[PDB]
DNA sequence: CCCTGTCTGGCGTCCTCTCACCTATGA
DNA sequence: TCATATTATTACGCCAGACAGGG
């Protein structure tokens, strides 16, 4: 959750 | 020594299951005593063949149990538990029973 | 037969399942000449007060296809007549017409 | 020494160490902390899932490039797995939530 | 997939829950065939079957009843990977306390229970006997008893009196004790006190007392009474170059236990008097502790020669346990490794790679390339092509490497600038050309160095190769703003 | 009067621990001192058929009794005989004697759980029998009758991809 | 009762390569 | 071959963390 994961991680987390 | 009771309405599948215990017995051990037969069950039956009525009509049916007593008179280490691997043919009860 | 014949008959077995072990153990009581005559008469009282149905022989061998109550065979546990039927088909193992 | 495929171990699914066992160079933990030091998140993430540990991954992965699609199912690490086990081997009750 | 990852004690429901078979015998194989133990440590019934959907016996050679269990076979029928995931339980017959909230400073027993360490032991070790709600008498509940102080109380309070030792005893303290009262109670002890100390070491023990009852971990799951075992799988036994087999220790860990727990209830049988059964279940929680954490209690048990033999906590904890040295850092395909060299022609995007390296790498993509000219057909004649190296496989390489970056990496990688991305030049040679402007960021000397080459496989990996980790994008060191490929 | 105490030793030299404290008891003459010195049997006997002469560990597995004092010097004297640990007990100062019911129950039960097994061996249709005495050896299979009063058991072992149903005996099989 | 020696546990660098050596017992 | 089950060396250097002792 930080390099180009991070819009993963944004992705995953706005979607709860 | 085991004393072996196979049971089965074919004689012809009896007969190859005795020969293939006498050859289960015959490589592991020694001195296996024989295919010894025994007197073949009979056992009969007559019915009524009308649905409604007519006495004298009937058909009359039997079921042929035959026997063979095979002995083993030696009981070795190997040749008593082979039979558990040793499959024989279908519709064949058989009765082992040491001593 | 009918349907509701069989469900008597199953009804009949049923009872029989359970109520064994005791009306075996009346009987046995009944019969048994080293006991007291009131336990005795007591045992008789007792067998009539269970039901009717509880009795073996009470229930009839009935064809377990059809329900026939006649033309029985125990082996099969089927009347003459599908009997027949089987043994023509090769559904009884080993039964085939016999003469001599 | 070079390795595209060879042999895995048998208690953690991953390649052998070695030359002469036909092995695969380890990739430690410092260039694991290199790596989070880029942005190179695919990179790792093959390079600890597909190409190292998981099963179903590696054999989906082959398919994959010898069809052409540049494409990775991801799924588990299998020796995390078994990081579950030893835990779990314990009095612990280690589990997956949700 | 999934979120969080949630640790708890477990239950002995919880434990039957994970297990599919009781681990009785300790007789791991035959050893002298091939065949296990029915139903030893490595079992059938209760894990799997050896082989892929065979009933290891004698039964279903084909695929079509996956799942018959015959008597003759005693074996259930799935995949080779099935036991890896399994594991079995053993019925420890005398309670035994786990050695991780025993003795772990603080120990969780011992600031939860107000009993030193020391006496702890004691009782634990069959050295002292602990009381527990005797009734009408003049003794405490945490107060212990000794030999003597038992024998005349034994005489005293023959009749309501209850004082216990082991793990048996210390369960039923846990057991009963009734968290939410002493909350409350320790709440106020720290209210209605002054002293520095005293206030440090109630709020430590308030604070593990009211945390045990904001979830579902229960004071009784401390003592082990439904011990498991780890998948055979994963405590693997493969026989080395020769005709023996080289065991693990987590074999003869659970193996002691096992003997142990078989002598324990054979005993409990047989009504063996009391210092008999006292030292049989203090050899199982020996036993026990010295499975879970070795050398953790007084000195570790050892099998050859001397060396101590190595614990489930020792497959955890250290440089050598799972994190830092399979879960942190992993052994990786697609890698190699060779000796570097200089090679000045190269322009600082790219590097020099060997074709004998190159053909080893890039594989399976050559194979892609091969079956998509139409060259051959099935994998297999791909397989002979690039084993016997024709002629078409080079222009086949020096297709499949053009725009394909790969990782080069010194072995002591200090900083990020230790990962570098290139593009391959192919090299008539055996050893690595790498430009001389990039090792200063390397401290790559060429007195003997050596480097590894990755291969980014997926698509993301290869743009971030290019796009993050190529050489011509590191030019300033991240430490400061100085250049990194300054002439050396 | 001489009470009872116990030793253990390393397991498996125990009758090698027996004769060497016989022998130290004759050396250095504390004889007045030492009454017995008993390792328990249950004589089991399955040498023949079935090699595995009834594996059971006799009990006690590893411990000798011994009857005994409790002077420093004897205590020193029954731990300078070799591959002997220690007594068993309390503590180390004062270590512990058994009591005397106890030991008389244990004797009684080696006996009737040795001779010949035969107390309540009702197997029943259920778990797993194991015949090993007699021919059929090295073989499980479960009894569907039963018979007490001729002592015999109608298991039905599978054989050869079958079920032989024969009469064991008790001991001719293994629960 | 607040300082205090004293004791017990817990750390101690990454990557690689070559070689040899592996429980006793026992009627 | 197939169950039986654990003893006669010391020689790091901090550095926290917990513990009985005493003015
Ligand atoms: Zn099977």
């Amino acid at each position: 959750p930080a390099g180009t994961g991070y819009a993963y991680h944004q992705d995953r987390m706005r979607r709860r | 020594r085991i004393r072996i009771r196979l049971k089965a309405f074919d004689h012809r599948l009896i007969d190859q299951a005795t020969a293939e215990i006498v050859e289960t017995a015959k490589r592991t051990g020694a001195q296996v005593r024989g295919p010894i037969p025994l007197p073949t069950r009979k056992e009969r039956f007559t019915v009524l063949i009308s649905p409604h009525v007519n006495k004298d009509a009937r058909d009359q049916y039997e079921i042929r149990t035959h026997l063979r007593l095979v002995d083993i008179v030696e009981p070795t280490e190997k040749t008593v538990d082979a039979l558990m691997r040793l499959d024989l043919a279908a519709g064949v009860d058989v009765q082992i029973s040491l001593g | 037969a009918k349907q509701s014949m069989k469900a008597r008959e199953v009804k009949r077995v049923a009872l029989a399942d359970k109520y064994f072990a005791k009306r075996a153990e009346l009987k046995a009581i009944i019969s048994d000449v080293n006991a007291s005559d009131e336990d005795r008469w007591n045992a008789v009282l007792k067998l009539q007060t269970l039901p009717r149905d509880s009795s073996p022989s009470r229930q009839r061998n009935r064809c377990r296809q059809t329900g026939r109550p006649h033309g029985f065979l125990r082996k099969f546990g089927l009347s003459r007549i599908k009997v027949r039927e089987a043994a023509m088909r090769g559904e009884i193992p080993g039964l085939k017409k016999a003469s001599w | 020494h070079a390795r595209s495929t060879g042999s895995y171990s048998l208690v953690t699914q991953q390649p052998l160490g070695g030359k002469a066992q036909f092995g695969g160079q380890r990739f430690g933990e410092m260039e694991v902390w290199a790596l989070e030091a880029y942005g190179a998140a695919y990179t790792l993430q093959e390079m600890l899932t597909v190409k190292s540990d998981d099963v179903n991954g590696r054999t989906k992965m082959y398919k994959n490039i010898v069809d052409g699609n540049h494409q990775m199912e991801p799924g588990m690490p299998e020796s995390f797995n078994v990081l579950l086990k030893e835990i779990r081997s314990l009095g612990i009750n280690i589990e997956l939530e949700d | 997939e999934f979120d969080a990852i949630k640790i708890a004690l477990a239950s002995p429901d919880m434990i039957r829950s994970w297990s599919f078979g009781e681990v009785k015998k300790p007789e791991t194989i035959n050893y002298r065939t091939f065949k296990p133990e029915r139903d030893g440590l490595f079992c059938a019934r209760i894990f799997g079957p050896v082989k892929d959907y065979e009933c290891l016996c004698g039964k279903y050679k084909r695929l079509k009843h996956r799942g018959v269990i015959c008597e003759k076979c005693g074996v259930e029928v799935t995949q080779t990977k099935v036991r890896r995931e399994r594991m079995g339980h053993i019925e420890l017959a005398s309670p035994t306390a786990h050695i991780w909230f025993l003795k772990s400073l603080p120990s969780r027993i011992g600031l939860l229970l107000d009993m030193p360490l020391r006496d702890i032991e004691r009782v634990l070790y069959f050295e002292s006997y602990v009381v527990i709600e005797g009734g009408m008498t003049n003794l405490e509940r945490q107060q212990i008893l000794t030999e003597e102080q038992y024998l005349d109380a034994l005489e005293e309070f023959g009749d309501e009196f209850d004082a216990k030792m082991g793990a048996e005893a210390i369960q039923a303290l846990l057991k009963s004790m009734d968290l939410e009262q002493e909350c409350e109670q320790l709440r106020e002890e720290l209210n209605e006190t002054n002293s520095e100390t005293k206030r440090k070491k109630l709020t430590k023990r308030i604070k593990l007392l009211e945390a045990f009852v904001q979830s579902g971990n229960k004071p009784e799951w401390m003592i082990l009474t439904v011990l498991p075992v780890l998948p055979p799988d994963l405590r693997p036994l493969v026989p080395l170059d020769g005709g023996r087999f080289a065991t693990s220790d987590l074999n003869d860990l659970y193996r002691r236990v096992i003997n142990r727990n078989n002598r324990l209830k054979r005993l409990l049988d047989l009504a063996a008097p009391d210092i008999i059964v006292r030292n049989e279940k203090r050899m199982l929680q020996e036993a026990v502790d010295a499975l879970l954490d070795n050398g953790r209690r007084g000195r570790a048990i050892t099998g050859s020669n001397k060396r101590p033999l190595k614990s489930l906590a020792d497959m955890i904890k250290g440089k050598q346990g799972r994190f830092r040295q399979n879960l942190l850092g992993k052994r990786v395909d697609y890698s190699g490794r060779s000796v570097i060299t200089v090679g000045p022609y190269l322009r600082l995007h790219q590097c020099g790679l060997p074709k004998k390296m190159a053909l080893e790498l890039f594989k399976p993509f050559i194979y892609g390339k091969l079956e998509l000219r139409g060259l051959a057909t099935t994998i297999k004649a791909a397989k002979k092509m690039v084993e016997r190296e024709e002629a078409v496989v080079w222009d086949i390489l020096d297709e499949v490497i053009r725009e394909h970056p790969v990782l080069l990496n010194r072995a002591p990688t200090l900083h990020r600038l230790g990962i570098q991305a290139f593009e391959p030049v192919l090299i008539e040679g055996k050893a690595i050309q790498l430009h001389p402007l990039v090792c200063a960021a390397y401290n790559a000397d060429f007195d003997g160095d050596q480097m590894a080459v990755h291969v980014p496989l997926t698509l993301e990996a290869q743009l971030e190769a290019r796009a993050l980790m190529m050489s011509t994008n590191n030019i300033l060191s991240p430490a400061n703003g100085e250049p990194i490929i300054v002439p050396s | 009067k001489k009470r009872w105490y116990v030793v253990q030793a390393f397991s498996g030299f125990e009758g090698r621990v027996a004769t060497s404290l016989r022998e130290h008891i004759k050396l250095h003459n504390m004889e007045d001192l030492f009454g017995e010195v008993m390792v328990p049997t249950e004589e089991v006997v399955e040498i023949r058929g079935g090699q595995r002469r009834k594996s059971e560990r006799k009990f006690f597995p590893g411990y000798v009794l011994v009857q005994m004092v409790m002077n420093d010097a004897s205590w020193h004297l029954v731990r300078s005989v070799p591959r002997v640990m220690g007594f068993i007990g309390g503590t180390s100062d004062r270590p512990a004697p058994i009591s005397d019911k106890e030991v008389d129950a244990i004797m009684n039960r080696l006996q009737q759980v040795g001779d010949k097994p035969r107390p309540k061996t009702l197997f029943e249709p259920g778990e797993m029998v194991r015949v090993n005495d007699g021919p059929f050896a090295d073989f499980n299979g479960v009894v569907e009758e039963v018979d007490y009063e001729k002592s015999r058991l109608k298991v039905s072992v599978s054989i050869f991809g079958r079920a032989t149903p024969v009469e064991l005996d008790f001991s001719q099989v293994e629960k």
